[PDB]
């Protein structure tokens, strides 16, 4: 049983910059002193994040 | 001396060849180095004389 | 209380990653931010002369 | 007469070794392939081995 917490539907959301965040390890292999190019669903740098 | 993270098993170099491997029984990291190395040249004075 | 959360959206992009001596990821480059970032991504070097 | 380059110095393997994890139990071949009732195609079942 849940009783509605808020009546206000939405407020105008404001966004900040995600400076160089959200980088994840693409594979489970170890690399040292290596510059590696990989394609995946990464988060764009300097993006708009709510 | 390489320290693999718990989720990693193999290691690869810039040429994508396997370089470090974790022993699945003793959990120690080992490096793989090729067996062939070094140049060889032969000096002959001609097969018609010696 | 006092809590804040942030949501961003992923997108198919190519990255170039700097791997440390101990195996950590210390830096990365977005290859589509600007022409400078693209030329870094193609030249495989974090410094462009 | 002259000096000629040949193949690089080769060392032949002397032994062969195998390193597999210490595993003793046998895989559930009798409850995956030999089950009494299978799942429907629209609600197929997925099992971890
Ligand atoms: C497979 O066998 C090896 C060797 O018998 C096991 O290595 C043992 O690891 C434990 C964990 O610290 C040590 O206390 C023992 O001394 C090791 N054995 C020997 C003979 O030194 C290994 O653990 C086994 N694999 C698994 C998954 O248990
Ligand atoms: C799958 O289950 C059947 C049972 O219906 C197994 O068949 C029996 O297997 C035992 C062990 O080999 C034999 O002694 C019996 O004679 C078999 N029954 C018949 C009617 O022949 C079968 O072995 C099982 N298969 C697996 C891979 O576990
Ligand atoms: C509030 O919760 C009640 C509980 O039944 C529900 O009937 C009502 O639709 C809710 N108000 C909304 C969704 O605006
Ligand atoms: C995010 O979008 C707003 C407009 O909705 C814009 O004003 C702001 O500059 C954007 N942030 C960026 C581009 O980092
Ligand atoms: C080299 O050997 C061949 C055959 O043995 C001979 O015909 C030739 O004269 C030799 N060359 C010299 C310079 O002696």
């Amino acid at each position: 049983q849940c009783v509605n917490l808020t009546t206000r539907t939405q407020l105008p959301p404001a966004y900040t910059n995600s400076f160089t965040r959200g980088v994840y390890y693409p594979d489970k292999v170890f690399r040292s002193s290596v510059l590696h190019s990989t394609q995946d669903l990464f988060l764009p740098f300097f993006s708009n994040v709510t | 001396n390489k320290k693999f993270l718990p989720f990693q098993q193999f290691g690869r170099d810039i040429a994508d060849t396997t370089d470090a491997v974790r022993d699945p029984q003793t959990l120690e990291i080992l490096d793989i180095t090729p067996c062939s190395f070094g140049g060889v040249s032969v000096i002959t004075p001609g097969t018609n004389t010696s | 209380g006092a809590a804040a959360y942030y949501v961003g959206y992923l997108q198919p992009r190519t990255f170039l990653l700097k791997y440390n001596e101990n195996g950590t990821i210390t830096d990365a480059v977005d290859c589509a931010l600007d022409p400078l970032s693209e030329t870094k991504c193609t030249l495989k070097s974090f410094t462009v002369e | 007469k002259g000096i000629y380059q040949t193949s690089n110095f080769r060392v032949q393997p002397t032994e062969s070794i195998v390193r597999f994890p210490n595993i003793t139990n046998l895989c559930p071949f009798g409850e995956v392939f030999n089950a009494t009732r299978f799942a429907s195609v629209y609600a197929w079942n997925r099992k971890r081995i």
